[PDB]
């Protein structure tokens, strides 16, 4: 197991890891966060208590380095730093963990919610999404866009998803107008899968680590994204049996996931009925169709 | 965005503008088979694809032949639309094709916009207009030429003939619409109206009769009396 210790906690915090979130008081003694699992990307995330505003945080995999959040009273905020000296990194762990200023990642050991939600997101796909080279570990937050929104402002700064976009030439071959914009399956499996993703691994884990940041920063082109690529395969009459059975998993745990009150901003009306009711895969989601009918079924 | 009343003489500036009507696309008989089940039986068909300022009319004839071994002919019928449309401007010098083209149904936007990827600069509109260029096959000229076809045919014609040598393009597509809209409305009402004049003929190279300013006033007054007095036959008024 790893550990994200903090030099301190100035300012109140809800503080989230995960799918988990608890709350830090102004200047409580709370110096980070232990058996953290070995083998998963994770994500620590923030929402200042008197500022609601931003949410942001950190994606980060314990097994590419020593991670730690230091307060930065001038840009306001709780930054990620990367330590180079493990001796002193171990030293350092070790005493908050003495004292025992630390929360323990709350797994219970029936679940599997992180892995089922992470399974094909790896930690240097999400560093090509999100560009800052210096560092192991990757921001994001709230406001960020997406470089689709931004064609439609600071490049730096955005999240490079894979452009989908159904009425482009990229989706549509010159003279297969018709068949290629009522059947995707072009566009999925060789633009896309055989094309850019090389394979459906790649597809899904961006597809995954797009829900996750729509979920744990309300990032609205992330939201969308992750609609596209749900969208691309449903309207695809063409897709190998082994995707659809996975997407099938992919949705179930994140309908699952998704908190309840969250549903009226998280949940495209158009997108799911369409998935779920109209498209060429509307048959083949038995767990997320039932899941969706009785969780969501005012959506619907 | 969509055209309506009140951008209305947007339609008559200097940019080049088409109107794209796909109800004669795909058009059927419908009757009883021996075993008394119904079928339907293709007839030919036609685009009207129009340009209001100068009257311009593109009539691709479609012939029951491309609907052979096809299914779901009535989408199929928006994307074969599309296509002719595209195929149309792709054979127009860069300086006679459109900036944008007003699609009188809305569900011809997806597909043509589709078609016309390539031409990311041509604005894809719909129009609150109801236009009634449906009736186009009750103008004689036009419904022949459909009919007898043996291939598929593209036919240009001047719709509003040479009127716009003494009114404006406002005018003479308010003409059209009125004689259109009556059409629809009483269709041998209006034609009675239009021919029963013999002294007023159609030249060979019109469509419509060589009525005078002072008829055309009297003409159109008809043809409103005309859609009034069916107005009021089918509400009781
Ligand atoms: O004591 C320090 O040098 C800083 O407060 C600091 C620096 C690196 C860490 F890993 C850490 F948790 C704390």
């Amino acid at each position: 197991m790893n550990t994200v210790p903090f030099t301190s906690a100035p300012i109140e915090v809800t503080i989230g890891i995960d799918q988990y979130s608890f709350n830090v008081k102004e200047n409580q003694p709370f110096h980070g966060i232990k058996d953290i699992p070995i083998g998963h990307v994770h994500v620590i995330h923030f929402q200042h208590a008197d500022n609601s505003s931003m949410r942001y945080g950190y994606w980060f995999d314990c097994r590419m380095g020593n991670f730690y959040i230091q307060y930065d009273p001038k840009d306001g905020l709780y930054k990620m730093m990367e330590e180079r000296d493990g001796a002193k990194f171990e030293n350092i762990v070790h005493n908050f963990k003495e004292r025992q200023m630390m929360v323990s990642y709350p797994k219970i050991d029936e679940d599997d919610t992180w892995y089922n939600l992470t399974e094909f997101v790896q930690m240097d796909k999400i560093r090509k999404i999100v560009r800052k080279d210096e560092n192991q570990f990757s921001y994001v937050d709230s406001s960020m866009t997406t470089v689709q929104e931004n064609e439609l402002s600071d490049p730096a700064h955005s999240l490079n998803y894979t452009v989908i976009n159904f009425k482009s030439r990229e989706a549509i071959r010159p003279g297969h107008e018709m068949e290629d914009f009522l059947d995707k399956s072009y566009y999925l499996n060789t633009v896309m899968l055989q094309g850019i993703f090389k394979n459906s691994s790649n597809y899904f884990g961006e597809l995954q680590f797009a829900f996750l940041n729509a979920m744990f920063f309300g990032n609205y082109g992330s939201s969308l994204q992750w609609h596209a690529m749900i969208e691309l395969i449903c309207s695809s009459a063409t897709v190998p049996k082994h995707m659809l059975d996975k997407l099938d998993e992919i949705l179930y745990y994140q309908i699952k996931t998704l908190p309840e009150q969250y549903s009226d901003i998280l949940l495209n009306e158009r997108v799911w009925n369409i998935c779920l009711y109209s498209s060429f895969q509307k048959n083949s989601l038995h767990n997320t169709e039932k899941i969706m009918e009785n969780k969501y079924p005012e959506l619907l | 965005g969509a055209m309506n009343s009140s951008n209305y003489a947007e339609l008559f500036n200097n940019d080049i503008k088409l109107f794209v009507d796909d109800t004669n696309v795909y058009r059927v008989t419908v009757h009883k088979t021996f075993e008394g089940n119904v079928a339907t039986k293709a007839i030919n068909g036609c685009i009207f694809t129009l340009n209001p300022k100068t009257g311009h009319l593109f009539l691709k004839i479609i012939h029951t032949s491309v609907w052979a071994g096809q299914k779901r002919l009535s989408q199929l019928a928006k994307w074969k639309t599309a296509e002719e449309v595209s195929a149309l401007v792709r054979s127009l010098p860069k300086e006679e094709q459109p900036k944008q083209i007003i699609v009188t149904r809305k569900a011809m936007l997806d597909p043509l916009e589709v078609h016309m990827l390539d031409f990311p600069n041509i604005a894809i509109r719909p129009t609150e207009l109801r236009l009634p260029f449906s009736a186009a096959m009750s103008i004689d000229k036009l419904s022949d030429v459909v009919m007898k076809a043996t291939e598929p045919q593209m036919v240009l014609f001047n719709i509003y003939d040479d009127w716009l040598d003494r009114i404006s393009s406002y005018t003479a597509f308010s003409r059209l619409t009125l004689l259109l809209r009556a059409l629809k409305t009483n269709e041998e009402s209006a034609k009675m109206i239009l021919l029963s004049d013999p002294t007023i003929t159609i030249k060979s190279y019109h469509l419509w009769p060589s009525f005078t300013d002072e008829q055309w006033i009297t003409i159109e007054s008809q043809m409103r009396d005309l859609i009034l007095t069916e107005y009021g036959r089918k509400y009781n008024v």
